[PDB]
């Protein structure tokens, strides 16, 4: 009868990590967004192959800057590449403090979730990162 | 341009809006207050001193033309 619904341990490949800690590392102080892609197998494995971001947040992590008509603009795109992924979660950095959502951003959260229940959060602090895990 | 207000972006600092010009009201209340008149028939002592404030003041003002014309200040 139960589901599984689970957060499982994110597989984060060489390129995908390098392309948030650059995506950060320009985009703070100001709070910034964009999502992950890749395959989720298995009920243990997600491997994020890739990300980009989709329009950069103003104040705060706006549920303005989460858009359904920017995830589908360039969700077809793909298919035509002949790499079509899906939308594993989504990733944002806060300098405000390490590890930490604000306020607006767990509603701008809740978008993702409603997608896919294998959504998942990513906190990039580029301020307190030289080790680039840390 | 000076003397306008301005938006600057709270998150990175880079001036992002404009805003009115501010002016003050208190200013505009305090002018005008040539109504009541004043003249002199309810100011007036010290005859020389009034006489010559009306040569400095009152009389350029209204005769300002011929000042130009003659090459005087």
């Amino acid at each position: 009868a139960p589901a599984v619904d689970t957060a499982e341990q994110v597989y984060i490949s060489s390129l995908a990590l390098l392309k948030m800690l650059k995506h950060g590392r320009a985009g703070v102080p100001m709070e910034v967004m964009g999502l992950m892609l890749g395959e989720f197998v298995d009920d243990y494995t997600v491997r994020v192959i890739d990300v980009f971001a989709m329009p950069q947040s103003g104040t705060g992590v706006s549920v303005e800057a989460v858009d359904p008509v920017f995830q589908a603009k360039m969700l077809d795109m793909l298919k035509q590449t002949g790499r079509p992924e899906m939308v594993v979660g989504w990733y944002h950095s806060h300098p405000g403090f390490g590890c930490w959502l604000s306020g607006v951003d767990i509603n701008t959260q809740q978008s993702f979730e409603a997608l896919s229940e294998r959504a998942v959060a990513v906190v990039v602090d580029p301020i307190q990162s030289v080790k680039g895990k840390v | 341009k000076p003397g306008d207000l301005v938006g600057v972006n709270k998150d990175s600092y880079l001036i992002l809006e404009t805003l009115p010009t501010e002016y003050d009201s208190r200013v505009k209340a305090m002018e005008v207050d040539e109504r009541p008149t004043e003249q002199y028939s309810d100011i007036g002592g010290l005859d020389k001193q009034i006489q010559e404030l009306v040569e400095a003041i009152v009389l350029p003002m209204n005769h300002k033309e011929k000042f130009e014309n003659l090459g005087i200040q």
